[PDB]
DNA sequence: ATCGGATGTATATATCTGACACGTGCCTGGAGACTAGGGAGTAATCCCCTTGGCGGTTAAAACGCGGGGGACAGCGCGTACGTGCGTTTAAGCGGTGCTAGAGCTGTCTACGACCAATTGAGCGGCCTCGGCACCGGGATTCTCGA
DNA sequence: TCGAGAATCCCGGTGCCGAGGCCGCTCAATTGGTCGTAGACAGCTCTAGCACCGCTTAAACGCACGTACGCGCTGTCCCCCGCGTTTTAACCGCCAAGGGGATTACTCCCTAGTCTCCAGGCACGTGTCAGATATATACATCCGAT
C-alpha cells in the first residue's frame, strides 16, 4: 500500500493538500492530478530558499539557519524579493548599505 | 584632551545599528502606550502577551522605511539633514 | 432696569428694518447678505438704483430673496 | 488537541541540499507560514480563473495558468517545467 | 486611567531608528512629527485588531487578531503562527 | 415686570440659533429661506444629513448663503 | 439569451430623490459595474471571517462586522443603522 | 404570491440576492436574514451616491446624467473618495486645481 | 512604433497633470515609461485569454488583467 | 505686432485641460503601436475594438497620475521645470 | 603629504547551559475496492464582426527664428546641532499569589437544504419625440506697453 | 496710471438620434412539507494574565562649547517658449470577403460517496554539544603638529 507522494517521487504530502482543498470552498469538484502539481511547485519553492539561507548562514562560521539568514537570503536575490514585496520578517533586520554622498 | 569631528561617530553609529536585529524602543512604555491607544475603544480588555510582541515588531519596521523614504527626499533638495518637509512629501506621495 | 431696556432696543435695531424702522427685517440680497424688508426692497428698485445701502455692491431683481424669522 | 504543520517535510527537503546545516526553532515557523501563504495565494487564484469560464472542477491545467500568472520570470518557467514532470510521472505507475 | 504616555517614545529611541534607517544629520523638529505618525499608524490596526475580538465574543486580544488586521491592509507578518 | 421680559424672551429666541441656543443666526439655506448659525451646518453637513430640520426638503453645500444681522 | 443587470432598479431609485432627471448609457453602465463590487467585496470578507471561527453558515451577523470592516467614518454606521431597521421589519411578518 | 423585497419595504431584489449568495461558493449554507442585510446597505450606497450626481448635474444646467457628473461627485466627498481611492471611471477627467507657486506674481 | 508618441501628444498630457515648464528630456524617458507598462499588462491579457482556447483579446480579459494589478476599472462591463 | 509673454499662455492651456474630458492620443498610432507589442508573446492575434479603447483610457490615466506626482518633487528642489531626475524619484518613492 | 599617540575593533582560548535532535504508542486520517450519474469533449452550423483597400478634407505636426527668464555657480554669515561629562530616574529581573476566563464535553431543538407545482416579474423588440449640439446677439472683465 | 485688442453674454431659432415607454412571452422566484445536522446552552477544569515587592545599574537628562552647514544675495548665459510657414497623414464614408465565436445534440468516463483496514505522524520524554559570555592581544583607524 504506497501513498501516492511515493508513486509521484515528491517529499510533500499528495493527500493532505488534496484534503485541503477540498474542504476550502474553491469549486464544487477537484481533479485528480491537481493536487500532485500543487505539492510539486510547493516543494520546489521551499527547497529554492533553503539552499540560498545555507549559503548565508556557513559565510558566518554557523550551522543553523535563525531568521536574519533567511531575510539576507530573500533580499538578495531580485526575482526572489518580487514574491515577497509586501512582507516583513520577524528579527529580520535591514540589509546594509549607506548613501554615497554621506561618506567623507 | 581628545575630540572627534562632527560627524564620524555617527558614521560609526549607522554601521553598528545596521548590524544587529534587536528591538530599539523600550518595552514597558510601549506597552502602556498600547493599553491607552485601546481603552477608547471597548473598556478593561486584556492583551495576550505576544500580541504587544507583535505589534511592536510591526511597528517598528515602519518607521524604519518612512525614514529610508525620508532620506532620499531630502537628498533630493541638495541637503544631508532631513526635516518635516521631507516626511510629508513621502507620506503624500506614498498615499498616505 | 435700563440694562433690560437696553437689550431690548438693541435687538429691536437687530430685527427690525433699519431704513423703514417699522417691519421686521424678511428680505436679503446675495451679492453682500445684508437683511432689509419686503416692503422697502421694491420701492429702491423701483428707484432705479442698484447700490447697496451699507456696502454700495451693484445688484439686479434676479439677487433679492425672501427669508423666515 | 493536535494541530498540523509542515515542519517534518520541510526538515525532510532541508536534509537533500545542505547534510549537516541544522535549524532554529524561529526560523521554523517562518517557513511554515511561508508555505500557507504560497499555497493560499495559488488557490484563490485558480479558483476564480476557473469560475470566469463557467467551468465547476478544478484541474492540473487552472493551477499551470495560475502559476504563470503569479510568479515572475524565470522563477515560473522552472516551476512549470517541475510540476509537469511529476505529474507524468504520477500518471505512469 | 492612563494619559501622558506618548511621551515615552524619546530623544535616543527615535534617532537609534534613524541610524538604522540610515540618516547622518536630523533637525530638532522631527520627534514631534513621529510621534504623530506612530500614533496616527497604530490606532487603524488596534481598531480592526478590537472588531475582530469582538465578534468572536471573547475578551482577550491574541495575537491571531493583531496578524489578521495587519494583513487585513497589505502589511502580513511572518513567525507569530498566521 | 414681566410683558418686557416677555417681550425681551421673544427677542432672545428670535436672535440666536434655534439649533445650538448660543450663536448668532448667519447661515441662511436658498432652497427654504430659514436662517440657523454656521457652527450647527458644518457638523449637520458632516454627518450626511443634508436635509433642512423645520421644511425637510434636501439642499447642497453651495446652498449655505453667509448674512449679517 | 438574457442577460442580468441592476439598471431597472438603479433608476428606480434614481426616480425617488431626483424626480425629474435621466441618466445616459454610460453612466448607467458604470453604476451597474459598481454595484458588482461592492457586492463581492462585502461578501467575500464575510467568507474569510466565517472560516476563522471554524463555522460553515454565514447569517445577518457576518454581514454587520464586514461592514464594519469595510465602510470607513460615518457611512458605516448610517449602513449598519439602514440594514438593521430593514431587518427587523422583515421578521415582524 | 408577495415578494420579499415588499415584506422588507426594500427596492432592490431579495431572492437575487439569496441566490448570487448561494451559487458563488462561500459557505456552505448562508442564513435566512443575510440577504436583507445586505440588499439594503447596497440600496443605501447607490441612493447615497446618486443624489450628490444629480446636485452636480444641476448646478452645470444639465438635466441628464454623465460619466463626469459622477466622478466630481465621488472625487469631493472625503469618505466616498477613501472607499475608491483605487477606481479609474471613463470618460471622467480631473478636479480642476492649480499650484499657488506656479500663479503669476 | 513607440515614435508615434509625438511631443505635443506628451505637452498635452502635462499640461492636463497641471505642469508649467518643461525640460527637454522628458519625452524620450516617458516612452520609455510607457512602454513598460504596456508590456506588464498584454501579457496578463494575453494569458487569459490563451487559457480559454480562444483567439481573439476581448475586452473583459483586459478589465481582468488590470484588476489583478491593483487598479480597476469601471465602465466597460463587469 | 502683438506677443505674450512666456508663462501666460501656458496657464490658459492647463485650464482649457483640465475643464475637458476626451483623450489626448491619436488613435491610430497608439493602436499600432499595441497590436507590435502584443506580437511578441503570440503571432497572429486578433483584438476586439473596445479592447484597445480600454487600454488606452487605462494609459492616460496612469501618466497623467505621474506627471501631477512629479510637479511636487519639482516644486521640492525649488524649480519650476521639471526634469528627468524627478521621474525618477517619484517612481522609487511609489515603489517600481 | 608625513608619522605618532590614542581609541575602537577583530582574533584565539575556557566553560557551561538550555534548546535541538532522536526514540516510543497510539490513534485517526489516508489508502483499496465498488457503484452511479452528470459534467465535459466532440462534431456541425451559421451568422456576426474583424480585416483590408480606396479617395478627399483639412487639422495637426514639423521646422526655423528671436529673446527673455530661469537654472546654476560662487560668497558670506550666523544660528542650530553634534560631542562629551556628571547626575538622576526608572527599566529590567527574580520571586510569590490569586482568580477570571479560555477550552472542552454532553443534550437537544429549531432551522436551512431538497423537492414538486404555479404564475407573474423581467427581458428582448419596436416606435417616437424632446434634450442637446450649433449660431448669432448685446450685458461686464482679461491683458500689457506707455 | 489707462486706452486698444482679444474674450465675455444673455437669448430666440434649427435640427437629430438616443433615452423612455409599451407589448408578448418565458422561467426563475414563491408556497407548502419533510428531515437531519449545526449550534446554542449548562457545567467543569486549570492556565496564564494581572498585581505587588526589592535590588542593581543601564540609560535618559541637562549643560556647555565650537563649527560645519543652511540660507540669502549677485551675476552670467543658454535654452525653452511664442509665432509664422509648409508638409503629412489622421479621419471619415463606402465596399467586400471570410474567420471564428457562440449555440445545439450525443455520449462516455471521471469523480463523489460508502465501507473496511491499518500505517504514519503527533504528543511526550531524554541526552549532549553549539553558541553565548568572559578575557588577553594584535591591528586598523582617526586626528593633530609638522
Ligand atoms: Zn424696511
Ligand atoms: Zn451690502
Ligand atoms: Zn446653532
Ligand atoms: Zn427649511
Amino acid at each position: 500500500a504506497k501513498t501516492r507522494s511515493s508513486r509521484a517521487g515528491l517529499q510533500f504530502p499528495v493527500g493532505r493538500v488534496h484534503r485541503l482543498l477540498r474542504k476550502g470552498n474553491y469549486a464544487e469538484r477537484v481533479g485528480a492530478g491537481a493536487p500532485v502539481y500543487l505539492a510539486a511547485v510547493l516543494e520546489y519553492l521551499t527547497a529554492e530558499i533553503l539552499e540560498l539561507a545555507g549559503n548565508a548562514a556557513r559565510d558566518n562560521k554557523k550551522t543553523r539557519i535563525i531568521p536574519r539568514h533567511l531575510q539576507l537570503a530573500v533580499r538578495n536575490d531580485e526575482e526572489l524579493n518580487k514574491l515577497l514585496g509586501r512582507v516583513t520578517i520577524a528579527q529580520g533586520g535591514v540589509l546594509p548599505n549607506i548613501q554615497s554622498v554621506l561618506l567623507p | 584632551p581628545h575630540r572627534y569631528r562632527p560627524g564620524t561617530v555617527a558614521l560609526r553609529e549607522i554601521r553598528r545599528y545596521q548590524k544587529s536585529t534587536e528591538l530599539l524602543i523600550r518595552k514597558l512604555p510601549f506597552q502602556r502606550l498600547v493599553r491607552e491607544i485601546a481603552q477608547d475603544f471597548k473598556t478593561d480588555l486584556r492583551f495576550q502577551s505576544s500580541a504587544v510582541m507583535a505589534l511592536q515588531e510591526a511597528s517598528e519596521a515602519y518607521l524604519v522605511a518612512l525614514f529610508e523614504d525620508t532620506n532620499l527626499c531630502a537628498i533630493h533638495a541638495k541637503r544631508v539633514t532631513i526635516m518635516p518637509k521631507d516626511i510629508q512629501l513621502a507620506r503624500r506621495i506614498r498615499g498616505e | 432696569d435700563e440694562a433690560l431696556v437696553e437689550e431690548l432696543a438693541n435687538f429691536r435695531t437687530l430685527v427690525y428694518c433699519s431704513l423703514c424702522s417699522k417691519n421686521w427685517k424678511n428680505m436679503a440680497i446675495k451679492t453682500c447678505g445684508h437683511v432689509f424688508c419686503e416692503n422697502c426692497c421694491k420701492e429702491r428698485l423701483a428707484a432705479r438704483m442698484r447700490k447697496c445701502p451699507t456696502c454700495n455692491k451693484a445688484f439686479s431683481s434676479n439677487d433679492l430673496l425672501t427669508v423666515h424669522l | 488537541t493536535r494541530k498540523e504543520s509542515y515542519a517534518i517535510y520541510v526538515y525532510k527537503v532541508l536534509k537533500q541540499v545542505h547534510p549537516d546545516t541544522g535549524i532554529s526553532s524561529k526560523a521554523m515557523s517562518i517557513m511554515n507560514s511561508f508555505v500557507n501563504d504560497v499555497f493560499e495565494r495559488i488557490a484563490g487564484e485558480a479558483s476564480r480563473l476557473a469560475h470566469y469560464n463557467k467551468r465547476s472542477t478544478i484541474t492540473s491545467r487552472e493551477i499551470q495558468t495560475a502559476v504563470r500568472l503569479l510568479l515572475p520570470g524565470e522563477l515560473a518557467k522552472h516551476a512549470v517545467s517541475e510540476g509537469t514532470k511529476a505529474v507524468t510521472k504520477y500518471t505512469s505507475a | 486611567v492612563l494619559r501622558d504616555n506618548i511621551q515615552g517614545i524619546t530623544k535616543p529611541a527615535i534617532r537609534r531608528l534613524a541610524r538604522r534607517g540610515g540618516v547622518k544629520r536630523i533637525s530638532g523638529l522631527i520627534y514631534e512629527e513621529t510621534r504623530g505618525v506612530l500614533k496616527v499608524f497604530l490606532e487603524n490596526v488596534i481598531r480592526d485588531a478590537v472588531t475582530y475580538t469582538e465578534h468572536a465574543k471573547r475578551k482577550t486580544v491574541t495575537a491571531m487578531d493583531v496578524v489578521y488586521a495587519l494583513k487585513r491592509q497589505g502589511r502580513t507578518l511572518y513567525g507569530f503562527g498566521g
